[PDB]
């Protein structure tokens, strides 16, 4: 026997009017904050895997779509957030800066420069989650990837397009 | 003289003490019952850790204050209860009687007497749950706790306020060593407490009977929780025992406390916690199992005279009190690397490790050097003991390792031969009978004879005879030196010369 | 009038709804009519809403939701006293033999409180079994627990029958046998072997057969225990045999799992040590009488560290080990003198003569084992005169550990013998110290007292 | 020593028989503000006296 | 048992009733809802696994003489979450909330003897000193007290019975 | 041996004391039940409501 | 303005008005009888409910107590005024001296320094202990971790490091007592005051008798002070008494917060709790923190998730072992598992690297011979395998060393061994130039001189 985020003022709102107005399906409110996970009430149009914009310039990823709740994980310092904050769903899946100008840079996982050498000179944006090329779009691997270590390059060859596990204990 | 009139007068006095006017109380109802756990509805004014009175004379402890119920555990047989019985709230947080009038009594973990002696006399109550004195209030340990045995006073000395874990397998002499420690404090002015958690009942009665048989019982408090009784009583037994020991500590006196099996208490917390569905960890104990033994044992301490003065409102000046703890852990197959043994080794000031292979070989008490340690250091020991003992511990460890390799191959180089002879004679010298304590003068003579080389020309089969004769010789003629060494444990060149003369003359003049 | 109603039936677990003011207490017993048979339910938990959760002492098949449940205001009650000797009963104290209704002078509740402290005997007496190996090498404390570490096929049952016989004749005690988790085949022929040996009139039998539900098996132990408590209260010294304590542990585990409590240790119930303590602390010596117990022990995976052995060994006083190898020698009983032990062997409780004699025979037998390895690899030529003396006395000692039972007359044809402790001490004292070196080892075998050994020798 | 207690056991319980009546009456009026005239209470305390 | 899940609905319904002041009418509406839940034919239906919409509208058709806008919409919310059996408890907690808001309390007076009107009068005055709320006394007669009066203001209890005084004395000795 | 006998003295004293205590409250019970069927109840309840 | 509504162990739930609910990690305050209690906010639940950990005794709390909302985190005294004094988790003085005259207070919850702000150094910081320097050299401004089970010497080793490092260090230092014995701290404090070095050390104590919240947040407080002395541009020495207790306190609290268990009953957020603390105890371009952390390992299990995730956060890791302590060999460092990021030919020179790798190779070969030695004994070894065994045993014994803090146990005088001496000794032993001495000559001797001298004494 347990509650499910049915709480007093929300219930009173539904008592006043059960078929509550369409309003915007685009937006909702945070109802809980803990350990970098937030629960949001509303967001009728939030898609699974979509970015949710938060106060300041921060985002969350909608991972659980449940019966009148969205579970989302915060992509940064969460402890500043609070219950009752408004949030708006974007139309966007997570995308990252991409291009030749990233060579020689150190970036975080959102692609923001972290080395302090100034802004990027990327070549547009690419989706973080994407599907791999199909069976008919592959080609066999035959060119080498030269590691430079005698044991590896002799006994354990690595070719262009191979996936080679490096596995062992600490240190 | 048994006298009827004085009993009648006492009953009349109780009638006079009773007050007929009633008092308002907050009340609640039992809602559910299982395995000694209770769920109660009501008690809006309850506090966590409170004592709730049930029908009859039984009580319960409030563990969880849920939104619309209280989770609680019965301190006794819970089977007689039923949903709907009214429960009243005594605002008293869990408490138990304390005072020096408890010495010589056998008592339940709720403070009720279990012996047939009668009602109990106490100097108020002390709280079972409390936080030990802080870092500034503590004082360094600087005085000995002379138990009867040769080995642990020479190799693993214990100071007043120290915590030292007696650890070994079942039927290895743990209980005997602890109660012989109690019995030797019979005359040393240190009060003693023995807490039996989960032992078979017949054992406990036999232990009390042996304590009485040696006259130590008048100096002990005994707290009992049998293997038959509810797990909550066992779980709270060591905390009640701790609450009594603190009384002497805070008045500037010295006390000694034995916990008979902390492993059984840990099992009890397993049962209560798992019945409350708390997620288990390693070996199925909760992570709270460290905190359990931590806060229990950390009460044992030595406190500075400023704390004693501040506590007693200045009625005691300049004295320093202490509580010395000897916890006991039973470990499977001698494995010192299991979870709970490792936790308690991480809390005490050392441990005394008893090895079943030594015990089966007749080497008793079966103390294992190298594993046994006293982290407090030699500061606990007296001067003569500290000088005469010295490196005996590491010499014994090295002798045992050398015997290990010497069994494998023949390589004897005359210093190995004499090292082996010396180690074998020292091990034969360290063994000792049960209930046979010996004073520091006797111990110092024994150590002196061992390390000044006098046991040369003495057979291994003669070593016990040599000691019996030597202690009788020194009891007969040079007794005043024994009185002197027992009064002040002072090692001088004068006393060394007297000991040298005694051993020279004994070795040359006497027989064994 | 019945006042509760069944709400759920899920396996052996049955839930019942009573009126809010009448909720039956824990371990109270309840009865329902399951078809044209009554079925007894034992209350385990008082849930909210007036619903109690129970376990069926029998097959829970055929129960409907909404049956009427009748509230007996007491736990399960069983008959006790002399009228139960020679009878066979189930968990409920009902006769499972066909000899008909029991006398039933008194009926007692299986769930009882334990003896309290001021009731315990202020002494530490010994029990004289009359069997040479046991009284010498592993003496029983009166009111102690003894563990029988042997597999079937080496004489467990004949040892048990010999103890029953000797405690009935040479003392004035009765015995209770509790067959926890016993195959029906064994129960049948243990019953036959006791009736054809005249010990049946001096023992009471309660069998929990394995085909019974877990609730039955668990409470079978308690039934035998309460019958032993009745014989104790009459002032006797009583023997209680438990056919396997491991089965009691496992029945507790199964019931705890069915009720859904969180597991502990190596998957055992959280209440393991408590349940063992509840059983074992009732078996003690009181100021009126005593219950001594002999309990068969099975060690899982041959692992003495497992929680069931580790918990059981906390309570045992003596330990009897039976050996296939000793049995192959023709030596009966097949007790192993070097692995069997008792924590009563100290001078402080047993005296210096008995202690030094037991230690002596142990030393001789151990040295004999080492010398027998030397003989195996290098023959008898290596032995000195001292070694040959040790070997000879060891062989005489080993022969002298055999004994003819009043129960074994069927095979040997020799009359059975009960040997007093003093006679055993004197015999091994003499053999150890070189007396009786002048008469052969076969004079000691299966004879009895040492006087009987020398009188056997005179025409052997 | 035990035998000596047996004589006193009986001796003392006889004294407490008669003291019990006094104690019972006193306790009853401690519970109740108004005193009791013992009109039908002699038989009551006599049964108490008989039992100890 | 629905004691813990009833609180949100009781509180929200009470606040809404207060905003529109028809608290007494709301209590009638909930009483009607609680009694339909006890019916033999309905208590079977409420346990079935019907989809909330169909089940709710059957209940709503049965629940005549309720307000469509507000009361029947409370029914809709409870149906969604599958909690219509909480109505007999939501009613009690709504009544409790009303008693708290109206600063009025109900208490029981128990004795072996039927109490005289002057005794009850002085009891009510004293209790209104102890309790800020006005008090409605309920008279219960039970030979258990043997004498004296047991005051029972819910969980707060003042015991004035001779038997209580006696069984309190028995444990002093 | 002396210590053992001293313990017995204490045990006997408490045993007899327990008997007198329980019989005393039983006697107060019997005295009260017969003697309270009066307006004495009004005395008690008046003082209660004055103290309440 | 708020009310207590549930009380579960050390965790307390409080209800606030919807417009007034506290932020995460704000500090609340309650009257618990005559005491004052501080609660730290962990989670915001629905409906103005907020869930907190009691920074003090939970006993004696009713429901319905009024809670006061202090609108800031836990903030502690900071700077030069905190020096030479002992403090609570809440920044309160626990010594009996007066008020701390602090000019500034900092909140214990802070963001870690940026990747752009970090700094690196190769400077070898010599420590007297022979084994640590040769096998695992530790550089100034880095992290060192002492791993060991119960009672294997990870406190005593740190006291020797405190003695030896304080020889060549001039600046301030901070000591965090986290969930350990009170007696160790008391003894430490009086050693510091009797040697007049206390004027340079700041102490925070959260020892093992205190309730879970204190032991959880005491570590963060100590980091706050160490970060002040770093940010003044100084260099700082930070000693942590036991970092394991910090993760275990989170375990003790975790299930009560309503979180599903992970792995061996641990909290699901274990890696982040460890990382968020570890990443701010670091050096920066304005100043540097040098830190030694004792790491308790439960049940001697070096594969347990808490020690396992601790390994990744350290530069030099010294692994102690019970098997070596049981042989008498102290300090009981295992040379085949202790490692450092600084053991490079470029950093320590080719001799320093070649000697260490020779020592490891010889010892590793000793291990592989132990099974045949166990079954068949030494006489069935090859004629140079016997020589390997002899040199490995000598090396094992020469790793042992007398400590100035172990005179209270051994009675032997202590020894300090400089780098230009220990590598000479081990190189000579490896090359066999000192092979003629007996094994016992190398036990508990400082330098090769003392070994040959001891061999003259047999
Ligand atoms: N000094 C001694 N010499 C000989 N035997 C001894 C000595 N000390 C103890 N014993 C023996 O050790 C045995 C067990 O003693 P004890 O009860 O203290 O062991 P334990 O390991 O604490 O047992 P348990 O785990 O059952 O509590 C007894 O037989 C006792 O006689
Ligand atoms: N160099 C040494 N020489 C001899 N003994 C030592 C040495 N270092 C440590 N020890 C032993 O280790 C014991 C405990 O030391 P220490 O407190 O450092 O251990 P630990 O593993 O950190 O323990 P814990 O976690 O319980 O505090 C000392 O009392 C001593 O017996
Ligand atoms: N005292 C004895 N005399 C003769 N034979 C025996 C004796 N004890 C055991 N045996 C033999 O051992 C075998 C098994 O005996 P049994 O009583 O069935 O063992 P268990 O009770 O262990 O099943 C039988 O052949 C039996 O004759
Ligand atoms: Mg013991
Ligand atoms: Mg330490």
């Amino acid at each position: 026997q347990l509650n499910s985020t049915e709480i007093s003022e929300l219930i009173k709102q539904r008592i006043a009017q059960f078929n509550v107005v369409s309003e915007a399906h685009n937006e909702g409110t945070i109802v809980s904050v803990s350990d970098g996970v937030i629960r949001i009430h509303g967001l009728a149009d939030a898609m699974q895997g979509e970015m949710i914009s938060l106060p300041g310039n921060r985002y969350a990823i909608a991972l659980n779509l449940e019966r009148d709740s969205v579970g989302a994980v915060v992509m940064g310092p969460y402890a500043d957030l609070a219950e009752g904050m408004k949030v708006k769903a974007t139309g966007r899946i997570l995308e990252v800066p991409v291009g030749r100008g990233l060579l020689g840079r150190v970036v975080n996982t959102l692609g923001a420069p972290i080395d302090g050498k100034g802004p990027l000179d990327h070549d547009g944006f690419s989706a973080v989650e994407a599907i791999a090329p199909g069976v008919i779009e592959r080609q066999s691997v035959d060119q080498p990837v030269q590691t430079g270590y005698k044991a590896v390059d002799s006994m354990i060859p690595i070719g262009r397009g191979q996936r080679e596990l490096i596995i062992g204990d600490r240190q | 003289q048994l006298n009827s009139t004085e009993i009648s007068e006492l009953i009349k006095q109780r009638i006079a003490q009773f007050n007929v006017v009633s008092e308002a109380h907050n009340e609640g109802t039992i809602v559910s019952v299982s395995d000694g756990v209770i769920r109660i509805h009501g008690l809006a004014d309850a506090m966590q850790g409170e004592m709730i009175s049930l029908p009859g004379n039984r009580y319960a402890i409030a563990l969880n204050l849920e939104r619309d119920s209280v989770g609680a555990v019965v301190m006794g047989p819970y089977a007689d209860l039923a949903e709907g019985m009214k429960v009243k709230a005594t605002g008293r947080i869990l408490e138990v009687p304390v005072g020096r009038g408890l010495l010589g009594r056998v008592v339940n973990t709720l403070g009720a007497p279990i012996d047939g002696k009668g009602p109990l006399d106490h100097d108020g109550f002390s709280a079972v749950e409390a936080i030990a004195p802080g870092v500034i209030e503590r004082q360094s340990v600087d005085q000995p706790v002379q138990t009867g045995y040769k080995a642990v006073d020479s190799m693993i000395p214990i100071g007043r306020g120290q915590r030292e874990l007696i650890i070994g397998d079942r039927q290895t002499g743990k209980t005997a060593l602890a109660i012989d420690a109690i019995i030797n404090q019979r005359d040393s002015g240190i009060k003693a407490i023995y807490v039996a958690i989960g032992q078979k009942a017949s054992t406990i009665s036999n232990v009390v009977r042996k304590l009485e048989e040696h006259g130590a019982l008048a100096n002990t408090i005994v707290v009992v929780a049998t293997a038959s009784e509810s797990a909550a009583l066992q779980y709270l037994a060591p905390y009640a025992g701790a609450a009594m020991g603190e009384y002497f500590r805070d008045r500037g006196e010295d006390a000694l406390i034995i916990y008979d099996d902390l492993s059984k208490q840990a099992v009890a917390y397993r049962q209560i916690s798992l019945l409350l569905r708390r997620p288990p960890g390693r070996e199925a104990f909760p992570g709270d199992v460290f905190y359990l033994h931590s806060r229990l044992l950390e009460r044992a301490a030595r406190v500075n005279a400023e704390y004693v003065e501040a506590f007693t409102k200045g009625e005691v000046k300049g004295k320093t009190g202490s509580l010395t703890a000897l916890p006991i852990i039973e470990t499977q197959a001698g494995d010192v690397s299991a979870f709970v043994p490792t936790n308690v080794i991480s809390i005490t000031d050392g441990q005394i490790f008893l090895e079943t292979n030594l015990f089966n070989a007749g080497i008793r008490p079966a103390v294992n050097p190298g594993i046994s340690v006293s982290r407090v250091g030699g500061a606990a020991q007296t001067k003569i003991m500290k000088k005469l003992s010295g490196g005996i511990r590491t010499a014994l460890a090295q002798y045992r390792e050398l015997a290990a390799f010497s069994q494998a191959a023949s390589d004897l180089d005359d210093a190995t031969r004499k090292q082996l002879d010396h180690g074998q004679k020292v091990t034969e010298l360290l063994k000792q009978k049960q209930y046979a304590p010996m004073s520091v003068a006797q111990q110092s003579l024994v150590l002196f004879a061992a390390e000044r080389g006098y046991l040369a020309d003495v057979e291994l089969s003669k070593i016990g005879s040599f000691e019996a004769a030597l202690l009788a010789y020194v009891d007969r003629d040079h007794a005043p030196l024994m009185q002197e060494i027992n009064q002040t444990g002072g090692y001088n060149d004068e006393i060394e010369g007297k000991l040298k003369g005694i051993l020279d003359s004994f070795k040359a003049t006497q027989s064994w | 009038m019945a006042t509760g109603k069944i709400v759920q039936v899920i396996g052996a677990v049955v839930d019942v709804e009573f009126p809010q003011d009448a909720v039956p207490r824990v371990y109270d017993a309840l009865e329902v009519q399951n078809g044209n048979e009554r079925l007894v339910l034992e209350v385990q938990q008082q849930l909210g809403g007036g619903i109690v959760r129970t376990i069926a002492m029998g097959s829970s098949d055929g129960l409907r939701r909404g049956l009427d449940v009748k509230d007996l205001e007491h736990p399960i009650e069983v008959p006790v006293g002399k009228a139960t000797l020679g009878r066979i009963m189930n968990v409920l104290g009902e006769p499972v033999d066909m000899k008909g209704e029991i006398g039933e002078e008194e009926r007692w509740a299986i769930h009882r409180a334990a003896p309290s402290y001021e009731e315990l005997s202020n002494s530490q007496e010994l029990l004289e079994t009359g069997i040479k190996v046991i009284d010498l090498m592993a003496p029983f404390a009166k009111g102690g627990k003894v563990g029988l570490f042997g597999g079937a096929g080496v004489g467990k049952t004949v040892n048990m029958m010999e103890l029953i016989r000797n405690i009935a004749i040479e003392h004035s005690g009765y015995s209770v046998f509790a067959g926890v988790g016993e195959r029906t085949r064994e129960g049948n022929d243990f019953y036959h072997e006791m009736t054809d040996s005249n010990v049946i009139d001096k023992v009471s039998l309660v069998y929990g057969q394995m085909n019974e539900p877990p609730g039955n098996r668990l409470r079978v132990a308690l039934t035998g225990l309460t019958m032993a408590e009745k014989f104790r209260d009459e002032g006797r010294d009583v023997l209680l045999f438990v056919d396997n304590i491991y089965r009691y542990t496992l029945a507790g585990t199964e019931v705890s799992a069915l009720l859904g409590r969180m597991p502990s240790a190596v998957g055992y119930q959280p209440t393991l040590a408590e349940e063992m303590g509840v059983l074992q602390e009732r078996i003690t010596s009181t100021k009126t009488g005593s219950i001594t117990s002999v309990q068969a022990v099975y060690v899982p995976a041959d692992d003495l560290t497992d929680p069931s052995p580790a918990t059981t060994f906390a309570h045992l006083d003596a330990t009897v080990v039976l050996s296939r190898q000793i049995a192959s020698l023709g030596i009966y009983p097949a007790v192993d003198p070097l692995d069997s032990t008792s924590r009563q062997l100290d001078p402080l409780v047993v005296g210096q003569e008995h202690y030094d004699t037991a230690r002596g025979v142990q030393s001789i037998l151990q040295r004999y084992q080492e010398l027998k390895d030397i003989i195996a690899i290098l023959g008898m030529d290596e032995l000195s005169e001292e070694d040959k003396l040790v070997v000879a006395r060891a062989r005489k000692i080993q022969r002298f550990l055999s004994q003819p039972f009043f129960v074994a007359e069927v095979f040997t044809g020799s009359p059975g013998k009960y040997v007093s402790l003093k006679d055993t001490i004197r015999g091994f004292k003499g053999i150890m110290e070189g007396e009786y070196d002048h008469l052969p080892e076969q004079a000691f075998y299966m004879v009895g007292s040492i006087e009987e050994a020398v009188e056997k020798a005179k025409k052997l | 020593a035990q035998a000596e207690i047996e004589a006193e056991r009986k001796r003392a319980r006889e004294e407490l028989r008669k003291q019990v009546a006094i104690l019972a009456v006193a306790g009853a009026e401690k519970i109740i503000e108004r005193s009791v005239d013992e009109a039908a209470n002699s038989d009551i305390v006599d049964k108490l006296v008989a039992e100890l | 048992e629905f004691i813990t899940v009833a609180r949100p609905y009781a509180k929200a319904a009470f606040d809404f009733a207060v905003e529109h002041q028809s608290v007494e009418r709301w209590q009638d509406m909930l009483a009607f809802a609680a009694e339909v839940t006890k019916n033999e034919q309905m208590a079977e239906l409420l346990s079935g696994a019907l989809a909330p919409e169909t089940l709710a509208e059957s209940f709503i058709a049965v629940a005549g003489e309720q307000l469509d806008e507000n009361g029947q919409n409370l029914i809709r919310v409870m149906a969604e979450n599958g909690r219509l059996n909480a109505l007999p408890d939501v009613l009690e907690q709504f009544i409790h909330l009303r008693a708290v808001s109206e600063a009025t309390a109900e208490v029981d007076v128990i004795s072996a003897a039927a109490l005289s009107e002057q005794q009850l009068a002085k009891i009510s005055a004293a209790m209104e000193k102890r309790l800020s709320r006005k008090v409605k006394l309920n008279a219960k007669i039970d030979k258990s007290v043997m004498a004296g009066v047991i005051i029972r203001a819910g969980d707060m209890v003042i015991d004035g019975s001779v038997r209580g005084r006696l069984e309190r004395l028995a444990d002093v000795l």
